[PDB]
DNA sequence: TTTTTTTTT
């Protein structure tokens, strides 16, 4: 009751990119979009595709829906059948021509399989992740795959599985391993090693024959020039306010991030990822393998509602109105956000800096639509924090020294006017806020920085 | 052999000497044990409950029947008395229910064995307390607070409740207080 | 019916929609109608025990005239003297059991009275009881030929049972 | 064996007639049809009808409940295989079961070793929880050197299956080839284990309580948290151990769930939904329910109505552009001690479903909306959300707990950030609080907002203030004491008098006071309420234009002509307040629309609770 | 163990 026939699924495929097409803007014929990114891949403009799935499903192919359903539901199996069809692409593509040289690994597959010169011996010696040098990610948008981090369950499990969320934490960027190559001393072979999950054990002893019937005892040496490396990120991400049941608190998940889909994201940014859900190697830990990131804060284009407003000018009496357009009158209150919003030049004349960006204090009666303003200007500006005067600490504003239990270690977290940086921080009910934790800001809205000495910590944010 | 004493209780055991599985623990397999130590009524009972009923100076005797080794204090005993019985208990058809506990509070100079009538009520109340949390302990029964210038919650709903950090809760029981101090 | 205007009523205002027994009874079929009630005892595991004592055995058939694989069968018959308190009143007892009891056997059981002159003095009646016919009941009452009785008191001059 | 073999042959051939019988008696057959087409796996049973149709069978099923229930879940899968609808689920289809024990009825204490391998039925709290973990079934593998598939089944002590394999994960084929996971076609499923110990209100006097432990798999897990009250329907089994192959005899006992119940609302049928019917077509239903409400309390009619509304509630509104307007209603009541604020809270507090009571005697504003313990911990206004908070001695909190409250009290939200947390909340409910003057008692001599005590940023944000006096006049006196005297004297007309506590009309009506007028049964207000809560009103004209003029006459008016003194601040929120009484009393009428007919009414409570004459101590 | 920091009572 399963199906092998790779060869089939491989045709399947390939008449997906043969025939995938978009009519040109003037009319004048089709773009093929995808065999377009195919040839920037074989000619190295480029390292990864990302295939949105339901471009697969809405096709006008044969057997579509199946090929869909297929990737969705043993997406870690299909990516291998779509490296594989590309590879094909890109020799057919290619012929008698050699892609260039760009990096050492590419120098000593070049450099080597002519020396092994001077397809069966190719496929057998070499492992595939080494002859096959690209990336491929795949994409939903259809509501059938969108779920909270509290739902994926164990029915999800190898599937293609969509979600939107908040990123609380972030590590920088380390090498991981992806495939070992050693030599030996006294015969001079290599042994090529895959590696998958997070553990490896390397051999010891040489395994070639004529080594082994020798009983020549050579070593095996592990080398980094022939050894293949990728860019690796770690993150947790949280549930969305509105994803979370009735009086209840938000959940998280750990989320492994590979390649082209690294520093996408730093913490304070709210997100929508595509992932495969899968066990560490009765009882399992899990985690999820990142496909696709999209920073919902950030998304030469410009919208044709954008291009009259340009064409028009005299914008400033439009633009006063349009802030909060449910709020009657205020209109040099608007005026003066929406200069807020925009702000003045930075200067470091001979050393010297100044501050560029303006700061605006309201006050008022009672019932006069001060925080309905402060929620729209926090929705308006790309990067902003809101903050209240009872809910926040000083430390809370610039930044905290946190006590790790597990390792003993001391490090910094940064405030709300740290990820806002850049940006408009929004604090509301200004005058209940205590005199020592209010004198903190001081620093921040004329010098622009945070300075610290404590424990064994001493920075300059 | 299990489940046949309690913590507090005074027992003699036979037992086999043992030690636990070049050092070991020791420990007694026991073989036998031996102990050195309401709701309910006859006949005769309710018929002498029956008979005291029946008397015409049934109040004034239990009245005086009330801590007889402390001089005077008539109406304080008769107060005490109708703290011990306390009225009727009621919930009416829209469900608000209306309380049958009685509160008594003593005041004035230190002395004159006030901590001795509480005693006293500590006795012959059929579920009870004196001291000096405490307020929870006593469903159906009577609490003695001694020192009492050491709630109102506690006394008007039979409930107190809590919001700190962390935690909220509410802690419900009926019962009735005699309060004495030496003065809100 | 109201529940019908009820159900509308609630999705007029938008309210979410999701918020016989007659005891034992006999039945009477007529004419060409009677085809149907056969092929229905041909087919039904209604009628065909899959559990119990009588697991996979079919329904009994019974008759007054033979047919192809009846087999012919005879109640089982006995009898009993009761005397009592020294007087006249001698009891003499006949019983027939293990079987239906068809409604031919009473007409013949009379006739076997009256032949053997039991009724002479008349005075001294002869009584005769059927039992568990409330299995059955609804046979009697298509047609004014038949009757339900329990109990009957045989004469020569006559046959008596109570109004029932 | 072979015996064992046609004994299993003919319990399961018993089970499977039962379920699918030709004619079923019980139904079965279409609650799996409802269960196939709704997606689920498991299917509830009532042991007290198979008790009729097979109580050998059903007597057997405590005793050797094992091998009965086996054979049980394999007809079910059997009776599966017959119909047209197609096997989904990857994993097996289940039995739950419901119904009468007896003897099997235990608690923690009373579960002892004389009970083990049988069926049993447990009462408890829970008192810890397992966050739920996966747990492998069956492992697929692919042979890439043959194009083979393998696979592997796995078994555990903890499941209801005896048989035990080597469970060790396969990595290499026969012939030595490596294999290949298939995380597509391996098989998983959800697991979750908890405690449960002894009631409170059983647990003898001095002693600790005890407490048993349970194991809950697939569709059970994710059911409950800490302070559930719970029943529990499984098998109690023990556990072996081992050590370097030296054991202890003291073994370790569990409970293997089959079903939950939760022992801590709504119900209807269509005659109910007729008589709610006919009393909406009444003439005046919302003086009948403000009439009902608590009728052994004399007197507050305004602020019954005042209730009314707020166990309604108005109608939120989320724009084009994502902003929100409120929907909840807040009141306060102050007032002299003994007029029954804190009964009428505890009225309340139980007519609401999701409703919280503190007090501001003792509670934090940290406790009161959220508190960091590093984690972040929920307090009551994040637990009451959408629903309501009961506050009492509202006066005695203090002004740093109170400024926590305004961000919850308008936007609905509780925002922090602290060490290491950044977070939101939700928090949208309903704030009824009660509170004794400044003084202790209402000074006539000093103005109502003198006596009050509060700045104008918080008595802004509450839709109604009530000020509630005790003025000495004898004809009140007298009507007070003698309702009171009436309600004490009342006994229930088929009670004995030595006896102590240890429709839709009302029909005895003495304990109410009101002589003639009728009153509804407080069950046939909570499925009202529950019925007319769901209805969405709109607005309409006539009410727009009401609602403006109303509003600027408010703010208008002058007080210095009439000796009246003003109770309230009158701001823009008033005005929203007057749109959220005129949507809920349109509710209780079960109105598609908002007319004057509403209007005016909302105007009347809110320009009863704006004013007040001068006490007759200054008059 | 002793030391240093930030939230809570
Ligand atoms: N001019 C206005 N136009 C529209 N809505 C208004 C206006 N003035 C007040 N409101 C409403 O008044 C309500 C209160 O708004 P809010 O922003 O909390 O006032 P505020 O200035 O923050 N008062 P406070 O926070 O106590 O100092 C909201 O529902 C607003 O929609
Ligand atoms: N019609 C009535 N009017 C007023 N009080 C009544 C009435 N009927 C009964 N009572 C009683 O009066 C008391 C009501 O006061 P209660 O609600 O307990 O405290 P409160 O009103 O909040 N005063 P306080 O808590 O000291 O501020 C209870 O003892 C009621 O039984
Ligand atoms: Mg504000
Ligand atoms: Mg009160
Ligand atoms: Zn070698």
């Amino acid at each position: 009751t399963y199906n092998t026939d790779w060869a089939a699924e491989k045709t399947k495929i390939r008449s997906f990119f043969d025939e995938y097409y978009v009519d040109n803007e003037d009319g004048s014929g089709k773009a093929f979009p995808y065999r377009d990114q195919v040839f920037e891949i074989a000619r190295r403009d480029k390292q990864a595709i990302v295939v949105n799935v339901d471009h697969i499903k809405e096709s006008d192919i044969p057997d579509a829906l199946e090929l869909s359903e297929a990737i969705t539901s043993n997406t870690k199996r299909y990516e291998v059948l779509f490296k594989d069809t590309i590879s094909d692409m890109i020799q057919d593509y290619l012929g008698d021509k050699q892609a260039p040289v760009i990096d050492a690994l590419d120098a000593y597959m070049f450099q080597r399989l002519h020396m092994d010169r001077n397809l069966q011996d190719k496929r057998k010696k070499y492992p595939p992740q080494l002859l096959q040098r690209f990336e491929v990610y795949f994409t939903t948008d259809d509501a059938a795959h969108e779920t909270c981090v509290r739902n994926i369950k164990a029915t999800e499990i190898g599937h293609l599985v969509s979600m939107k969320g908040v990123v609380i934490r972030a590590t920088e960027v380390k090498p991981c391993v992806e495939v070992m190559t050693y030599t030996c001393d006294t015969c001079a072979a290599e042994v090529y090693q895959p590696v998958k999950g997070m553990q490896f054990t390397p051999p010891v002893n040489c395994p070639n024959k004529e080594c082994v019937e020798a009983k020549a005892n050579g070593r095996l040496h592990m080398q980094l020039r022939g050894s293949k490396f990728v860019k690796f990120q770690e993150l947790k991400i949280q549930e969305l306010s509105e994803q979370v049941p009735v009086g209840s608190i938000p959940r998280t998940m750990t989320v492994h991030v590979y390649g082209e889909m690294t520093r996408k994201c730093n913490t304070g940014n709210v997100v929508h990822v595509s992932g495969v859900f899968l066990p560490i190697m009765l009882v399992a830990d899990t985690y999820l393998e990142a496909h696709y990131i999209n920073n919902l804060d950030d998304n030469g284009v410009q919208s044709a509602e954008l291009e009259v407003l340009r064409r028009k000018g005299d914008n400033y009496e439009t633009l006063a109105a349009s802030i909060a357009p449910e709020i009657f009158g205020h209109v040099d209150v608007k005026k003066c956000l929406l200069m807020a919003l925009v702000g003045g030049n930075d200067n470091s004349s001979n050393g010297m800096k100044i501050r560029g960006c303006i700061n605006v204090l309201m006050m008022g009666d009672p019932g006069v639509a001060k925080s309905q303003l402060l929620g729209y200007v926090n929705r308006l500006a790309p990067r902003s924090q809101y903050t209240t005067g009872r809910g926040s600490s000083g430390v809370g504003l610039t930044a905290a020294v946190m006590k790790d239990p597990v390792t003993g270690e001391m490090s910094l977290e940064g405030g709300a006017l740290v990820l806002a940086d850049g940006g408009i921080c929004c604090i509301d009910e200004f005058d209940k806020m205590m005199d020592h934790d209010r004198t903190a800001i001081h620093e921040v809205m004329e010098q622009q920085t945070i300075s610290i000495a404590k424990a064994g910590i001493m920075t300059t944010l | 052999l299990t489940d046949k004493v309690v913590p507090g209780n005074r027992v003699t055991i036979v037992g086999v000497y043992s030690i636990k599985k070049g050092i070991r623990t020791p420990y007694l397999r026991v073989l036998g044990i031996h102990m050195e130590t309401f709701t309910t009524f006859t006949p005769e009972e309710e018929r002498m409950f029956k008979t005291l009923a029946q008397r015409k100076d049934a109040y004034e005797l239990i009245a005086k029947s009330i801590a007889p080794s402390i001089y005077g204090s008539a109406d304080i005993k008769k107060s005490i008395a109708c703290l011990l019985f306390g009225g009727a208990r009621k919930k009416l058809p829209d469900g608000i229910t209306r309380r049958g506990d009685i509160n008594v509070l003593l005041l004035g100079d230190p002395g004159t064995a006030k901590s001795q009538l509480l005693k006293f009520v500590e006795q012959v109340s059929p579920i009870g307390v004196y001291t000096s949390g405490a307020m929870v302990l006593a469903d159906g029964g009577v609490v003695c607070i001694d020192e009492f210038d050491k709630i109102h919650e506690a006394m008007e709903q039979q409930t107190i409740s809590i919001a700190k950090a962390g935690i909220t809760t509410t802690l419900n029981s009926r019962c009735s207080v005699l309060a004495a101090a030496n003065s809100m | 019916s109201p529940m019908k205007l009820a159900n509308q009523w609630l999705n007029e205002i938008g309210v979410s929609p999701r918020t016989d027994r007659a005891g034992f009874q006999c039945l009477v079929v007529h004419g060409s109608k009677i085809h149907a009630l056969f092929n229905a005892l041909m087919d039904s595991d209604v009628v065909h025990e899959k559990t119990g004592p009588y697991t996979k055995i079919p329904p009994t058939l019974i008759a007054t005239s033979p047919f192809l694989y009846g087999q012919l069968l005879s109640l089982t018959k006995s009898s009993n003297i009761f005397a009592k308190a020294g007087t006249k009143c001698t009891e003499y007892e006949l019983k027939l059991e293990n079987g239906p009891v068809l409604p031919h056997c009473a007409k013949m059981m009379t006739q076997f009275i009256r032949s053997t002159n039991m009724c002479s003095t008349e005075e001294k009646p002869v009584t005769m009881q059927v039992m568990d016919r409330h299995t059955s009941q609804g046979m009697s009452d298509w047609t004014e030929t038949a009757t339900n009785w329990n109990t009957v008191t045989i004469a020569e001059n006559c046959v008596k049972w109570t109004k029932n | 064996d072979r015996a064992e073999d046609a004994r299993k042959q003919e319990i399961t051939e018993q089970y499977l007639n039962f379920l699918d019988n030709q004619a079923d008696t019980f139904h079965y057959r279409q609650k799996i049809v409802k269960m196939m087409n709704d997606g689920e796996s498991r299917l509830v049973m009532n042991l007290d009808e198979i008790r009729e149709i097979l109580p050998e069978r059903a007597e057997g099923l405590l005793t050797q409940s094992v091998l009965e229930m086996n054979c049980l879940q394999s007809a079910l899968q059997m009776a599966i295989n017959r119909s047209d609808v197609q096997a989904v689920v990857k994993t097996g289809f289940h039995v739950g079961f419901e119904g009468t024990f007896g003897e099997r009825h235990v608690n923690p204490r009373t579960l002892k070793s004389s009970y083990l391998g049988n069926l049993v039925c447990c009462e408890g709290i829970v008192t810890k929880c397992s966050t739920v973990r996966q747990k492998l079934l069956t492992s697929v593998h692919y042979c890439p050197a043959t194009n083979k598939v393998l696979e592997k089944k796995f078994a555990d002590f903890t499941m209801l299956d005896t048989a035990v394999t080597n469970n060790n994960y396969p990595t290499e084929d026969e012939n030595k080839n490596p294999l290949e996971t298939e995380f597509g076609h391996s098989v998983y499923k959800d697991h979750q284990t908890f405690t449960i110990q002894e009631l409170p209100e059983s647990a003898p006097a001095g002693q600790l309580p005890r407490a048993v432990d349970c194991v809950a798999d697939l569709d059970l897990a994710d059911r409950v948290k800490p302070g559930d009250r719970v029943r529990i329907i499984g098998v109690f089994r023990v556990l072996p151990n081992k050590q370097n192959g030296v054991s202890s005899g003291s073994f370790r006992s569990i409970i293997i769930i089959n079903h939950i119940q939760m022992l801590s609302i709504p119900n209807f049928e269509p005659q109910d939904v007729k008589d709610v019917r006919k009393i909406s077509k009444s003439r005046n239903p919302f003086e009948l329910l403000a009439r009902s409400l608590a009728p052994s309390i004399c007197g507050h009619e305004e602020t019954k109505k005042a209730l009314l509304c707020l166990l309604l509630g108005g109608m939120e509104k989320i724009l084009n552009n994502g902003s929100r307007l409120r929907g909840d209603i807040n009141v306060l009541l102050i007032g002299d001690p003994s007029v029954a604020k804190s009964q009428l809270l505890r009225y309340v507090l139980r007519m609401a479903p999701r409703a919280i009571t503190t007090t501001g005697r003792g509670s934090s504003g940290v406790g009161l909306t959220a508190a960091v313990t590093r984690r972040l911990e929920a307090g009551a206004m994040v637990l009451a959300d959408r629903g309501v908070v009961c506050i009492d001695e509202f006066d005695k909190m203090s002004d740093i707990d109170r400024t926590a409250i305004h961000e919850v009290m308008e936007q609905g939200r509780v925002t922090i950030s602290k060490a290491g947390i950044h977070a939101k909340l939700n928090a949208r409910c309903s704030v009824l609080a009660a509170a004794n003057p400044v003084y202790g008692r209402y000074n006539p001599f000093k103005s109502p907002m003198e006596n009050i005590g509060m700045q104008d940023s918080l008595l802004s944000r509450f839709d109604l203030i009530f000020v509630l006096l005790d003025e000495h006049d004898a004809d009140k006196d007298a009507n007070v004491a003698e309702h009171v005297l009436k309600l004490h004297t009342y006994r229930t007309q088929g009670e004995a008098d030595g006896t102590v506590l240890p429709s839709i009309y009302e029909e005895n009506t003495q304990w109410a006071g009101i002589q003639d007028t009728k009153i509804l049964t407080m069950d046939f207000m909570r499925k009202y309420i529950h019925l007319a809560r769901s209805v969405q009103p709109k607005l309409t004209d006539e009410a727009t234009e009401y609602i403006s003029e109303v509003y600027a006459d408010i703010r208008s008016f002058d007080i210095t002509k009439t000796d009246q003194e003003r109770t309230m601040p009158v701001t823009a929120r008033q005005l929203e307040t007057l749109i959220r009484l005129s949507t809920a009393i349109a509710k209780a009428r079960f109105s598609k629309k908002v007319e004057r007919e509403d209007t005016e009414k909302a105007y009347n409570l809110l320009h009863f609770a704006c004013f007040k004459e001068k006490p007759k101590a200054r008059q």
